[PDB]
């Protein structure tokens, strides 16, 4: 049961060198590519995420794509660069100009055929084909306009698989780029029509995690890409290690959506604490739940105090007691009851895997279903709406060749998307 | 990739002899082209490509052109120190000036010696393979500064169509002159100007004058501390083509980000570390002061006071040992402040970049040395004020036609003075409008 | 000839360059090689956290 | 000192079997590191900090390892380089007589100390000939080094160590000695009542090598024999024969023992082969930490592939192992 | 943490240069702005902080303007021994003197310095943290000082708004006096320091001299004697910041204890063991006999004689080898004395400090070494009596407007005059209503 990784653009490309990082470090994989581990587990699911080439060497089944290739030769220079298939990096020749219409409607349509060509090479050489995973930004200009198209293409030819996306958004706080609202929108109005499940991450929400929980200095980007590549391994280490209850991705997504639109959801990882702290606090599930629930521990700048949840999962790494897992979810879901959705008996499923993240005891990642989300894409729509009724960087987009109408209907499909979500927080069993 | 440079009379051709300078002593090749015979390593690098290419001995050639009316600018250049740098062909000079008059440069001389411009671009640009755009030096003071270089950005515009053109001006100071007939020329060069460039960026030599006093501890400047300003600046921007970096941007981001309607292109610009040798000692120069320095009004190279207008959109370039939370504090604390306003329509104002070269010393030079610096470009209504002080002396001179038989003279219908001079009170009209604020009412 | 004290204590320099002031020019020259600016202090990781 | 140094290095691919070239900087100026690749004129890796790299392990004819691989410096890529090289390059020659046998850890440490780079070691008898012109005695130790500034350095034996040191700095003399000296031929080791320990790669390039020396002598082991000699890939398989499906770390010790020249010591004592096992410690430097802190591999390891020291364990195979080091590498 | 010092005119930066020759001293800064050379170590302690910045380098330089209008003064600074310790932008100087006119520091020659003192001052506030006040130095009877002043404290209480500014002035003496102006000039500053100012301490020059004529067996004291007296009471107020201690107390303290009514914050100031080396080792210094000693009309700084009023407040700090159950002792003692009185409505009437670090030894000085000190700061109706001395010699000039048209020149109406006047007359009655008894209804 294996998935098929595609990166792109800047944000994607570096997140994802530290993914495959995490992985290798995981499953014993020089950045020869020479297996070095200790324990045969490792050995026993490494299809799943790589193929093997003759000898020793294994390869992962990723494409790599850019628009102008500066980031993709740091990712091939870098210290694990290496392992990654030549024929598997496509690049042009130039940028995506910060602009949507370019990387969708210009140079997306020069390029696309040979990503398809790649990725249908990689899918059909597969025995049997669990869902894809995709990482981009939705404020970038390649990131949005080739990510969506590609994410259209794959979910017309393969309908039948899951479609998953890890997307990280532009917060009003800390804009890098004067435009974001435009690419913001139109991205969401893709998403919502083809992805299955969609994750969502705030930069502002990893710089609180790194100096308010971890107090650290000078944090980097490298650390909130760390960050983001331990939830991501997170989410599939039940695909491939043994457990006492298992999951699986379609197991995920019949558990959390129970509406076709409301698949959006919220991150978090437990164990997070500084070296100077750990020598006073001990691991444990009461704890661990804590953590998971705390608003401080989550990847969004929303907080889940506004809302309520309809439905949430948290899988478990370690050996442990069901009965503990099972009474701490009941007394959160008893004492914290006004904050679930009263028309459903349970809102929490658990899942138990045996191994362990390296060098800690336990690990818990947690996926949350909460309304407070519709704030985030409101703040983007206020944004939109005061650039919009001043044209005001418009002729760009209308110089590729857009029409103004995709502007009123990306806004109303988002706009629809908020009302969706607000009508069940606000609401009455009758 | 690369980027070709076009240096016209005798401002442009000055300030060029200093960025050439500058982008010598950064990549490191030698006045005579070639790079020291001892440092090589068998497979050098990329870096120069922006600027230089490489002959199949392993010499350097710079990607620019040099274009006077009058020899002796260029005729220094080659009997200069920089003889062998430049290539023979690049070196192109006519037999006499434009004295003063836009009209010589544009109809009568300039005529002649254009298409041997057009040939010198061709040949660079067939080889090339990623050209994106032409960076323009010149005066609008003078008459072949202007004159020509309005005939050669309407040739290469059609020529080349789609390809960016970023102009650097000297616009006449607004106290300080040098020449009687500075307004018609500059009213003139300005009208071609507003059709046919991508941005503008706008310098006042009175500006360069008082910050070289203020901060630096210069009682006597002379232009060759502007030029080399200059050329920082220019490198500055162009850094990030250059070197790695945490957020880098393209020419063409520069003009998505910064340009909001095709006509309001004008852009100001500003460079904070300027500091002398025993300063420096006495001072850290953590990233929030330079901020917070960047838009103080004494940091200028326009005399303009940006407080009698709003920002429409900022580009902060940052340059060397810095890390992007402390831009994210620094604009978020500059953002905070109420002499800093920005109109409605723009909330995200600004635009930032990030790259690890830090900036070079020159041997003769007055700045001191920094681990850091930062460089500003920004749009706001405040440039409404330079034209009409402008537009106010033509106003006084040609209510009496005071000069008007040398252009006729020379060749231009009297009419086209009224024309250009509608077409700038148009200019003035459009940053009175662009700046409103309506529909407050809902 | 301007003898070197009497032009320590002109009131104009040189054209063109930068001019100590007249209760200073007694000292020891300033050194050029040094460059300034605080460093940033760049240590530990994420990586430490999240594997001990 | 230097800006930047500039090395080519050959790497052997194990999963390949080719011989790769590639072209590595170093810059001293805050420790980065940058690799090219010469055959395809490509970056290799961006610059990048590598504290645990240092100036002074870098020299022609050295082993780095860089992200677990193995690189061997073979020749200057630069002419700052070559100028700054342009000494250290003369082979010379010192020899320690009968009187400085017992010493002679200390007079290896103390050469390590100096900036001095051993290219061979042997442990010989030479012929009456050169025994009466060159003046040493019949059995002694002959050292052959290079280094900066070498005969100025090596000047200072003779007031440390008085009457146990010989240095020869004629060409000839060292050619005559290169040719008598090592080479083919006889051993001065025993055939029976032996163990031998065998000093690995990376402490030699670490030069914990007298210490170890020294240390053997001062428990009062007998040295009967000793010299230096590189493995190939077969021969340091053939060496650990008796290690494939017992220990976990084969192949890590298969690619560290072919990486670089190692030497190989003869112990003599009562009951020889427990004795140097006891002396030693146990394979794992961990539980050395712990409970046998007074141990060689406690001090000079780091994990089980690295413990810096190689014993027998088996007194089945000492005699093996010692014709193995000292008839058919020395002879052939 | 961190406080900001202005000096403005002549008495102001002279006692400056003794305020911080004696905190460099006290730290341990060398006058070129190092450590000592014998350490090897990063730093480690803060203290400095309060009054210091370091640079990335490690040089230190201190929180400080110093602002005048003539230039002799400050090229003293510049020529002096502290050369290397201040930042040059730091000194400030105009072309020419106020000229003892109120109205040429105010309305014609500080409007044009002021801009330049804000810039300074913002760009110390922008590299703070936990900025807690102002402190300011200079004299009420000289023109500069009292025009530069009073804008200088108007603008400062605009734009920082709620930030504590704590002044020092030096007042002109009961009899003593230098120039023939200094009635107008102190009313007319009274009128604006009434306004803005949270804190006054209270200086006569005839109290520092009769101190140093009784205490000290100095005949013949110059003004560095008094500058010196009063850069230790300055450093015994601030050493609470810089300090471990017992009992420490932030300026924020000083203003909620020792002000009952927002118009009532007018304070004197004096010190216990002024004593001669001679002296000083014949005799131990206990704590109750330094603090009967502060209550002594001999040990005063002012020229005010404190029988004549009932005290409102007291705080009283100690520094050095003190121990708590002492000073409470010693308070008590106080406390039963009949010829000191304090108003019926404050009944706890002291504040106490305890600070560890002695009393410095400056190698020129006349001080002696001494283990401990007592600072005494107290709130008394016994000013009022200077008040309406200073408005009686006002009256008496004022009746025929004797020098009025020097005023009136430089730009300020007659009218000022008699609104200052009246404004002082109320603050009189201000200090005879508070001291009026009112338990007498029942
Ligand atoms: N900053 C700077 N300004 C210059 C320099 N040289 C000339 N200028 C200014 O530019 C204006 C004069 O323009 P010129 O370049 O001399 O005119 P021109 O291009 O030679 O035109 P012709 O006189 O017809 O040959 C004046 O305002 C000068 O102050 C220079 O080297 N640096
Ligand atoms: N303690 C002390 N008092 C001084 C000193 N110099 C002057 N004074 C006093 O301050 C008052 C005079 O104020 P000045 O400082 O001379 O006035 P100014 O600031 O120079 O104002 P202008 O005369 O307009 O320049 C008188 O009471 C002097 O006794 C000094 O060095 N130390
Ligand atoms: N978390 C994270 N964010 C990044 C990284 N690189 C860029 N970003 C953010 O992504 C946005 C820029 O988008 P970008 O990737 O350049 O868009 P593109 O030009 O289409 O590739 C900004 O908000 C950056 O702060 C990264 O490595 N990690
Ligand atoms: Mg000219
Ligand atoms: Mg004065």
């Amino acid at each position: 049961r294996e998935i098929v990784c595609v990166q792109a653009g800047q944000c994607g490309n570096q997140i994802g060198s530290k993914f495959w990082e995490v992985i290798s470090d995981e499953h014993g994989v020089d950045p020869t590519g020479t297996y070095q581990g200790d324990s045969d587990l490792q050995l026993e699911r490494i299809n799943v995420y790589f193929d093997e080439a003759t000898g020793g060497r294994y390869v992962p089944r990723s494409v790599l794509i850019d628009l102008e290739p500066g980031t993709m030769d740091s990712v091939r220079a870098g210290p694990y660069g290496q392992i990654f298939r030549p024929d598997n990096f496509i690049f042009g020749q130039s940028g995506a100009g910060n602009n949507w219409a370019k990387g969708h409607y210009t140079e997306g349509a020069e390029l696309i055929d040979s990503v398809l060509d790649v990725c249908c090479k990689e899918a059909e050489s597969c025995d049997c084909l669990q869902g894809f995973q995709i990482c981009h930004s939705l404020g970038g200009g390649t990131g949005s306009g080739m990510g969506t198209l590609l994410i259209s293409k794959l979910r017309e030819q393969y309908p039948d698989r899951i479609m998953m996306t890890f997307s990280i958004i532009p917060s009003p706080k800390v804009s890098d780029t004067v435009v974001e609202p435009y690419n913001t929108t139109l991205s969401v109005h893709q998403l919502v029509e083809n992805s299955d499940e969609s994750m969502c991450i705030d930069n502002e929400a990893l710089y609180d995690i790194c100096f308010r929980t971890l107090k650290l200095t000078t944090p980097t980007f490298g650390d909130l890409n760390h960050l983001v590549s331990a939830v991501v391994s997170g989410v599939t280490c039940c695909l491939r290690f043994p457990g006492q209850l298992n999951s699986d991705l379609r197991k995920l997504a019949v558990n959390l959506v129970p509406f076709p639109r409301l698949h959006f959801f919220m991150m978090g990882f437990a164990p997070l604490t500084s070296r100077g702290s750990q020598q006073y606090r001990g691991l444990s599930v009461p704890e661990l739940t804590q953590q998971m629930f705390d608003a401080k521990n989550m990847m969004q700048a929303a907080d889940p105090r506004h809302g309520r949840y309809l439905t949430a999962s948290a899988l478990f790494r370690g050996r442990m007691s069901t009965k503990e897992v099972d009474e701490q979810m009941l007394n959160v879901q008893n004492k914290n009851s006004s904050y679930f959705i009263e028309w459903i008996p349970n809102n929490i499923k658990s899942s138990v895997c045996d191994i362990p993240p390296k060098g800690l005891k336990m690990a818990v990642t947690f996926i949350g279903n909460n309304t407070c989300i519709q704030e985030m894409f409101r703040r983007v729509g206020e944004q939109f709406t005061l650039m919009f009724r001043r044209k005001a960087f418009l002729h760009w987009y209308t110089g590729e060749g857009m029409d103004e109408m995709e502007f009123t209907e990306a806004e109303s499909n988002m706009n629809d998307l908020v009302s969706e979500y607000q009508q069940y927080q606000d609401a009455t069993i009758e | 990739r690369e980027a070709i440079c076009i240096h016209i009379g005798q401002a442009g051709c000055q300030v060029g002899n200093a960025c050439w300078e500058l982008f010598c002593l950064e990549h490191g090749i030698q006045p005579d082209g070639a790079m020291p015979s001892d440092k090589t390593i068998g497979v050098e690098d990329d870096a120069f490509n922006t600027f230089f290419s490489e002959t199949g001995a392993g010499k350097h050639v710079p990607r620019a052109v040099f274009l006077d009316l009058e020899p002796t600018v260029v005729d220094e250049v080659r009997t200069g120190t920089y003889r062998q740098l430049f290539h023979p062909e690049q070196l192109i000079s006519g037999k006499e000036d434009a004295a003063n008059n836009y009209a010589r440069g544009h109809y009568t001389i300039g005529k002649e010696i254009v298409d041997l411009c057009l040939d010198r671009i061709r040949k660079l640009a067939d080889n090339c393979t990623g050209l994106q755009g032409f960076l323009v030096y010149h005066a609008v003071g003078g008459g072949t500064g202007s004159g020509l270089g309005a005939l050669l950005l309407e040739r290469l515009s059609v020529d080349y169509g789609k390809k960016s053109k970023l102009g650097y001006t000297v616009y006449p100071s607004p106290q300080v002159s040098t020449a009687v007939v500075e307004p018609y020329n500059s009213v003139l060069s300005t009208h071609s100007l507003l059709e046919h460039t991508d941005v503008a960026a706008m310098l006042d030599n009175e500006a360069i004058y008082d910050l070289t006093r203020r901060n630096l501890d210069i009682e006597r400047p002379t232009y060759t501390n502007l030029n080399r300003l200059i050329g920082q600046v220019v490198s500055s921007l162009t850094a990030s083509l250059r070197f790695d970096g945490a957020l880098n941007v393209d020419l063409t981001e520069f003009q998505t980000n910064l340009v909001p309607y095709p006509r309001i292109h004008f852009v100001l610009t500003s460079y904070a570390p300027v500091i002398s040798a025993e300063k420096a000692y006495h001072e850290q120069l953590s990233v929030s002061e330079i901020s917070n320095a960047v838009f103080e009004p004494a940091s200028m190279m326009t005399k303009c006071d940006p407080r009698h207008g709003k920002y429409m959109a900022c580009c902060l370039m940052y340059r060397g040992d810095v890390v992007p939370k402390d831009v994210n504090a620094a604009v978020a604390t500059i953002k905070t402040k109420r002499t800093i306003q920005f109109v409605d329509w723009s909330p995200t104002g600004f635009k930032c970049g990030i790259n690890y070269q830090p900036p070079t010393v020159v041997p003769g030079g007055d700045l001191a040395k920094v681990q850091r610096a930062v460089c500003m470009i920004a749009n706001s209504t405040a440039i409404a004020e330079v034209f009409a002080r402008i537009d106010h002396k033509f106003d006084l001179m040609y209510s009496k036609r005071a000069f008007v038989h040398w252009y006729v003279g020379e060749g231009m219908e009297e009419g086209e003075f009224s024309e250009a001079r509608e077409d700038l009170a148009a200019l003035e009209k459009d940053y009175e409008e662009v700046g409103a604020e309506s529909a407050d009412m809902d | 000839v301007t003898p070197e004290l009497q032009r320590t204590y002109h009131r104009f320099g040189e054209v063109g360059c930068t001019r100590r002031h007249y209760g200073r020019a007694r000292d020891p020259p300033i050194d050029e090689t040094f460059r300034h600016g605080i460093r940033t202090e760049a240590g530990e990781g994420a990586r430490g956290c999240l594997q001990p | 000192a230097l800006e930047r140094y500039a090395f080519k290095v050959d790497y052997c691919d194990p999963q390949a079997n080719l011989v790769r070239q590639y072209l590595l900087l170093y810059f001293a100026e805050d420790s980065t590191i940058e690799m090219h690749d010469l055959k395809t004129k490509r970056v290799f890796l961006k610059r990048c900090a590598y504290p645990s790299l240092t100036p002074r392990e870098l020299f022609i004819g050295a082993t780095v390892g860089v992200f677990s691989r193995s690189l061997k410096l073979v020749d200057y890529g630069d002419e700052v380089t070559r100028r700054h090289f342009s000494g250290s390059e003369a082979e010379f020659v010192v020899f320690i007589q009968e009187g400085g046998l017992c010493h002679m850890g200390s007079i290896i440490d103390r050469m390590h100390t100096w900036e001095l780079r051993i290219t061979n070691i042997r442990l010989v008898d030479l012929p009456d000939s050169l025994c009466r012109d060159l003046g040493v005695s019949r059995r002694c130790v002959a050292i052959l080094f290079k280094g900066s500034n070498a005969i100025e350095k090596v000047g200072g034996l003779s007031t440390e160590f008085p009457n146990m040191t010989v240095v020869v700095a004629e060409p000839s003399d060292v050619n005559s000695v290169r040719g008598a000296a090592f080479g083919p031929g006889g051993t001065t080791a025993v055939m029976k009542n032996c163990s031998v320990c065998v000093i690995k790669p990376h402490a030699i390039m670490s030069g914990y090598q007298g210490a170890i020396i020294q240390r053997l002598i001062d428990e009062g082991f007998h040295i009967t024999a000793l010299g230096m000699y590189s493995l190939t890939v077969a021969d340091a398989e053939d060496f650990l024969e008796v290690y494939n499906g017992v220990v976990p770390e084969y192949q890590r010790l298969v690619e560290q023992m072919s990486s670089g020249p190692c030497w190989a010591v003869q112990v003599c004592a009562e009951n020889s082969v427990s004795a140097l096992r006891a002396i030693c410690g146990p394979h794992d430097p961990d539980v050395c930490h712990v409970l046998f802190p007074h141990t060689i591999r406690s001090k000079y390891g780091v994990d089980r592939t690295r413990n810096g020291v190689h014993c027998t364990d088996l007194e089945e195979d000492a005699p093996l192992e010692s014709e193995f080091f000292f008839s058919l590498l020395q002879n052939a």
